[PDB]
């Protein structure tokens, strides 16, 4: 099966465990990491984390059963990785420069994944001296594009027969044209690390290294992808899981450009535009995060697990509020139920039960909230109803409602939020 | 005819305050664009400021802002003009004019009327 | 006097209504029909003019009492007139002056020329309904008058509806340009040509010759009546075999006098309290109707405001740097952007607004911009090139080292936009014109066997209590209903008070007291305009107790009117 080829076909798999990092795919290979290297959460586990000083490396020596596979041996490389989103006073100044983050060379030919501003480059070379480059350049939307501060995984393929293919979370994001090449005799240590780098504050997430003996063909690599995302556990807005006492700002993934505020304490709330930053001259844009109610998770009884009961918070002038339904409160077409935010009203109960499911697009980073109410029924997946509640503006206000219910298998879905906390590889320029 | 008379001049010590004051005697006052000018020894009349018809916005011309505050008092049928920080540049002619138009202009043939003047002396 | 009205009654009961009488009737109906279609031009004209006429709210206003101004002054002119020199003559003259001056206000520029040459027209248009229903009335019989008369209401419908259709059918093309409404106003300038060229071919009333001292040319027409009408119904062996009727600078000041005359004679001790009653109940009436009829619309137009100010969008903190523009934007708010290094080209804006932005070393060039301003923003170093920004526009701003060149030329004044939202104008006009017919066809059937008196009270009190139902409908799909409702349910108390003033005066003084009871009308008309538009968002209950409290001052002076039914005309 597709499983069977994709292990196989593997020469080297870091793996890191008991904050150790060493080579699971079977083949002893000797791993060396300097102190300063990091550990940062990761997808399924802990990921290294490369700083920019003379103390970050990881040094892979391949064994002697495997150190002439790249010659004319066609090869996959493979990694999750996180990039910071770039300034724009650093686009400017170091836009051109070219930092290699990854690399085997003869100390020579061999390859590297490097870094040029907001571009990823995959370079050969062989001994005749002849250099095969990929340079793919990300999207000009920050808040989807690749180099920004989320999770992505890269395998890069390599036919000697006919070209080099870059995939970018499972999808083809580049090509070259390897025809003609010399021999790379690649050099038997692989560096994890930046080099070349005249940026301080340059540091990447490097997660699930591994190398593949052959060219993979679309399917292994979607089977890849999806092998490593699982559901068992909800992740945030970069990836990283979903955690339980702290604060978080909700984005709806069907409206990405919109906020979530407040009316009143006791009332309900509805999504406004956002802030945004755009620049022509380096031809960058986005919308600036960090804007809106803060929420926090906290167990209805630290790792959200999908289908956990949870109570969600509302901070706002340093006291949390509870979100709910109120018992027969007011709602639209009397099915989309209107949540309100720290309601208290004597003699009425309030259902604040929801439960934290993953119901929808796993390869995305996004999480649904069904509500239940006291008798153990389900109020509904959360979602916004657009209407006009008294003599205020025609908003779109948050609801919860069994209507979504009939719509999971639709492309796009207003259910859907994306969970985001403060990070220190975004700041809005 | 808008008839535009100024006051508040005479001889200043560098980097001190003043203020130059220009009465209308016209009921109609509140349509027109105030505007200040000033002429130099061997220079011609160059646009200071201007303000608008409701006393809301200013017009200031480059390298004035920070020293020339522009204002009009519509209940007093009067406009201001307050200088600071005079240095020995400042020494001219300060002229007060009307534009009746609905653009604001720094071209001294687009005013339609014109103050006598005062003197400033630094 | 009262012998000869039943000897003139005689002669035309036996001849019977018949070809002349539907001749008369429709040839007199163009002229209705002209009255019509005169008092709706200005208003479906205001919103495409206000640009090419630079009009202020002030001129709006002006240009919205005019009509009725002009239609005061010629009611009683024209009214006072005919009761001297015949009714043919003067509703020629005073037709044939509205159809030159409405057609000469079609090309006229200047905003002052175009208000002189409305009120003209409208001083030629005022007399068509007191010399009309006057004229008509003396040609009939007692057994079936008010039917026959309450007919002749039906042509000012048809020259609403006519103006509506003209104007949805030649305004809105707006990419013809003289542009359109001119083109509109010249169109609907038609029916009073048509009612000359139809009105040459009939003879002047026998009753006026009579009233004059010549009973040969009451004679003639009278002949000329009996052989149309027998010639119609297929008897020419019939003869006229009725004989004779019974025999009963310095120009200008006996005519003024003879008017003044007719004037007076009208608060003499028999008619002082007939002229009392008819008074209030004509002003009153006019009052309420007016009123209302003008202020459902602007409710209508508040309510899409409140509509419109509920449906727009705010930008906060946008940031764009080194960014071109060309994309028109309209009902928004962006509120403390910062734009550094901007290039804004062909930007057309619809009530925008800014607020706390800063623009620095931008560049605006061609922006059009309605109901668009800058408010506590910055400039620094910015250029506005062939611009629509004007010195209003920046309120509590501040400039530095920004320039206007070539500032663009056109209409200082703002909301003169080309094109306003008048398709709802025509449409809502339209319905409440089509309201009408319903209460026309009911008061001309049951005119005669309710009676005049019977008719009036009950439409007025109907519409005094339907005025209650004002608060009911707080919609914009309610204020329609409520148009229609009250248009169609007050017409007939209309046409029951044409009826009743016509039969209630002597025949020598009908035109006259019939025309100052209009002008009359007019000016309640003018004075419940100008008070209600002042009620629009402020409240509810105003304009129902106004217009309630008149109504029923009405009905109480019209139940003290006398009955005319079934009595000779005199
Ligand atoms: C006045 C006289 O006129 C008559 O009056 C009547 C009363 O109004 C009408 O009835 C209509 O209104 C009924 C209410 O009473 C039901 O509609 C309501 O569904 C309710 C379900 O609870 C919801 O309130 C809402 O549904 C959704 O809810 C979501 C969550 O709340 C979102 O809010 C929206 O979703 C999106 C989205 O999908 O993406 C989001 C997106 O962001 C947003 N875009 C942006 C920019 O924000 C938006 C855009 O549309 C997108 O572009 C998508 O295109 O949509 C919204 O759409 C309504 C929606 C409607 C249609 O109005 C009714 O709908 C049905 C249905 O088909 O499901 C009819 C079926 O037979 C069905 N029966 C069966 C057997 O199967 C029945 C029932 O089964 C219910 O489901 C409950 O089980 O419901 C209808 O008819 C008659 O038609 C009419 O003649
Ligand atoms: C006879 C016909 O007249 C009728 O006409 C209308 C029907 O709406 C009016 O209704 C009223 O309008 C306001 C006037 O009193 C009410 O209070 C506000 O008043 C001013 C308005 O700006 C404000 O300036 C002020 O600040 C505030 N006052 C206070 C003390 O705060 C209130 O307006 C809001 C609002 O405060 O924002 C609207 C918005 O929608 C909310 N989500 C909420 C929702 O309306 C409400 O939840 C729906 O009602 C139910 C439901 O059906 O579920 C019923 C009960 O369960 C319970 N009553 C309620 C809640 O449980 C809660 O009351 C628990 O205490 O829920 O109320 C409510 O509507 C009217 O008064 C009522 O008599
Ligand atoms: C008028 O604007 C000033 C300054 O506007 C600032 O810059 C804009 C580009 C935008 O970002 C605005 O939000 C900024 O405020 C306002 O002065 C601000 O006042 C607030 C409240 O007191 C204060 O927090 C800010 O620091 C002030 N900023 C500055 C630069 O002074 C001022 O309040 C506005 N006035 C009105 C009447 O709207
Ligand atoms: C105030 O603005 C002037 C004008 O610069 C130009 O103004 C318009 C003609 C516009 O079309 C733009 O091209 C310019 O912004 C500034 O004077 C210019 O200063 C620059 C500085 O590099 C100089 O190169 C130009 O020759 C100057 N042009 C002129 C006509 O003098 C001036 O510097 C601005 N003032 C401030 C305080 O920034
Ligand atoms: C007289 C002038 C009045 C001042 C007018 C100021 C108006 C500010 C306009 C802010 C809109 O800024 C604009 O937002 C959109 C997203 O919505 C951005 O995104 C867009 O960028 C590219 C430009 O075509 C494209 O990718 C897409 O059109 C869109 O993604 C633009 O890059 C940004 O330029
Ligand atoms: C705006 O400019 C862009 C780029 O030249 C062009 O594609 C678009 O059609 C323009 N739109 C208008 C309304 O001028």
């Amino acid at each position: 099966d597709i499983d069977v080829i994709l292990k196989k076909s593997t020469i080297l798999n870091l793996d890191i465990n008991n904050d150790i990092i060493s080579d699971i795919s079977g083949f002893n290979s000797s791993v060396i990491t300097y102190p300063d290297a990091q550990l940062v959460p990761g997808i399924n586990g802990k990921a290294i984390h490369l700083v920019n000083n003379e103390s970050s490396e990881v040094i892979v020596h391949k064994a002697m059963d495997i150190e002439y596979n790249d010659m004319f041996n066609n090869f996959t490389v493979s990694f999750w990785l996180r990039v910071p989103k770039v300034s724009a006073s650093h686009l400017e100044q170091y836009g051109t420069n070219e930092y290699s983050i990854i690399s085997s060379m003869k100390k020579g030919s061999g390859w590297s994944v490097s870094l040029k501003g907001n571009n990823l480059i995959w370079t050969l070379k062989d001994s005749a001296g002849e250099v095969r480059q990929i340079t793919f350049r990300d999207l000009p939307d920050k808040f989807n594009a690749y180099l920004a501060n989320k999770w992505v995984f890269i395998t890069i393929t390599n036919d000697r027969l006919s070209s080099a293919n870059l995939y970018i979370n499972g999808v083809l994001m580049g090509s070259a044209e390897i025809t003609g090449l010399g021999a790379i005799r690649e050099d038997n240590n692989i560096t994890l690390k930046l080099d070349r780098c005249n940026n301080n504050n340059q540091y990447v997430s490097i997660d699930k290294f591994r190398i593949f003996c052959k060219a993979l063909n679309p399917k292994e690599i979607e089977k890849l992808y999806t092998s490593y995302l699982s559901i068992t556990f909800l992740r945030d807005f970069w990836g990283n899981p979903l955690r339980y006492d702290t604060e978080y700002y909700l984005i709806p993934v069907a409206s990405s450009s919109k906020d979530v505020q407040l009316k009143n304490i006791t009332d309900y709330m509805y999504l406004t535009n956002a802030p945004s930053y755009t620049n022509g001259k380096l031809n960058i844009y986005y919308r600036r995060l960090y804007n809106g109610l803060k929420f926090i998770i906290k167990r209805y009884t630290s790792f959200v697990k999908s289908g956990d009961f949870i109570k969600l918070y509302v901070s706002y002038n340093n006291n949390e509020h509870i979100v709910g339904y109120p018992k027969d409160g007011n709602a639209f077409n009397n099915l989309d139920r209107i949540l309100r935010v720290g309601y208290n009203a004597p003699g009425i109960p309030l259902y604040k039960k929801m439960e934290a499911v993953k119901l929808r697009d796993l390869k995305t980073y996004s999480v649904q909230l069904k509500l239940y109410d006291d008798k153990n029924a389900s109020l509904g997946l959360v979602g916004t109803h657009n209407g006009q509640i008294g003599n205020d503006p025609n908003r779109d206000i948050l609801i919860a409602s069994n209507w979504y219910f009939n719509h999971l298998k639709d492309k796009i879905l207003g259910c859907d939020w994306y969970f985001v906390p403060t990070d220190e590889g975004w700041t809005n320029d | 005819q808008v008839q535009l008379v100024e006051s508040g001049g005479g001889l200043v010590q560098a980097g001190g305050s003043l203020r130059l004051s220009c009465a209308a005697s016209g009921r109609t006052f509140s349509r027109f664009i105030m505007g200040w000018f000033r002429q130099a020894p061997g220079k011609e009349r160059e646009f200071v400021a201007a303000v608008g018809k409701s006393g809301d916005t200013t017009y200031y011309a480059d390298s004035m802002s920070g020293r020339f505050a522009i204002s009009r008092d519509n209940a007093k049928n009067t406009v201001y003009l307050q200088m600071i920080s005079l240095k020995p540049e400042d020494t001219a002619v300060y002229y007060c004019a009307a534009d009746s138009s609905y653009f604001y202009h720094t071209h001294e043939s687009e005013y339609d009327y014109w103050g006598q003047g005062t003197q400033v002396t630094v | 006097r009262e012998e000869l009205a039943q000897q003139y009654e005689a002669i035309l009961r036996e001849c019977g209504h018949g070809r002349f009488q539907w001749t008369l009737y429709f040839v007199l109906g163009l002229a209705l029909m002209a009255d019509g279609v005169e008092v709706f031009v200005v208003g479906f004209v205001l919103p495409s003019a206000e640009k090419d006429m630079c009009l202020s709210d002030s001129n709006k206003g002006m240009l919205g009492l005019i009509v009725y101004l002009g239609m005061m002054v010629g009611a009683f002119l024209w009214g006072g007139l005919a009761d001297r020199l015949g009714r043919r003559q003067c509703l020629l003259i005073s037709l044939s002056v509205n159809s030159v001056f409405a057609f000469f206000s079609s090309f006229v520029q200047g905003y002052g020329t175009f208000l002189f040459c409305r009120l003209l027209s409208g001083v030629g248009i005022g007399g068509s309904i007191p010399i009309v229903f006057s004229y008509f009335s003396e040609f009939l019989a007692q057994e079936k008058r008010g039917e026959h008369l309450s007919w002749l209401c039906m042509f000012w419908m048809i020259g609403g509806v006519y103006a509506a259709a003209m104007a949805w059918a030649i305004i809105p093309h707006y990419g013809w340009s003289f542009h359109s409404w001119r083109v509109f106003v010249l169109v609907c300038a038609f029916p009073s040509v048509f009612a000359i060229g139809a009105l040459t071919t009939q003879p002047e009333s026998p009753r006026f010759f009579l009233e004059n001292g010549k009973h040969d040319e009451a004679w003639m027409v009278l002949k000329q009546v009996h052989d149309t009408n027998m010639r119609a119904k297929g008897h020419p062996e019939r003869v006229f075999s009725v004989t004779h009727i019974k025999t009963i600078g310095v120009r200008a000041l006996s005519l003024g006098g003879q008017v003044w005359g007719n004037f007076l004679s009208c608060f003499g001790p028999e008619y002082r309290r007939i002229t009392l009653m008819m008074m209030g109940v004509w002003f009153t009436m006019s009052f309420s109707y007016y009123g209302l009829t003008v202020w459902f619309p602007d409710m209508i137009r508040h309510l899409q405001a409140v509509d419109y100010a509920a449906r727009t969008k705010v930008f906060p903190g946008e940031r764009v740097e080194h960014v071109t523009f060309n994309f028109t934007l309209e009902n928004q708010i962006h509120r403390g952007g910062q734009y550094f290094n901007d290039k804004f080209i062909g930007l057309r804006l619809k009530s925008v607004s800014f607020e706390d932005s800063l623009f620095e070393e931008c560049y605006f060039e061609d922006v059009t911009s309605s109901n668009t301003f800058f408010r506590n923003c910055t400039f620094i170093n910015t250029v506005f090139y062939n611009t629509d920004l004007f010195e209003y526009k920046f309120v509590n701003s501040r400039l530095v080292n920004s320039t206007f060149l070539h500032n663009k030329e056109g209409c200082p004044l703002d909301v003169t936009g080309t094109g306003e939202g008048a398709y709802m104008v025509y449409f809502v006009s339209f319905l409440g014109t089509l309201a009408v017919l319903p209460g026309n066809i009911v008061s001309a059937l049951l005119m005669d066997k309710i009676g005049r008196l019977r008719m009036l009270a009950g439409s007025s009190v109907m519409s005094c209590v339907s005025c209650f139902f004002l608060s009911f409908g707080n919609s914009e799909s309610a204020m329609i209903a409520l148009l229609c409702l009250f248009g169609g349910v007050s017409i007939a108390s209309w046409n029951a008070l044409d009826v009743l003033t016509v039969e209630l005066y002597p025949s020598d003084k009908r035109t006259t007291a019939f025309g100052f009871l209009n002008a009359l009308c007019k000016l309640a008309a003018v004075l419940g305009i100008s008070i209600f538009t002042s009620f629009v968002g402020i409240t509810k209950a105003a304009p129902i107790l106004f217009a309630s409290a008149a109504l029923a001052l009405g009905s109480s002076l019209a139940l003290k009117l006398p009955e005319t039914r079934g009595q000779v005309l005199q």
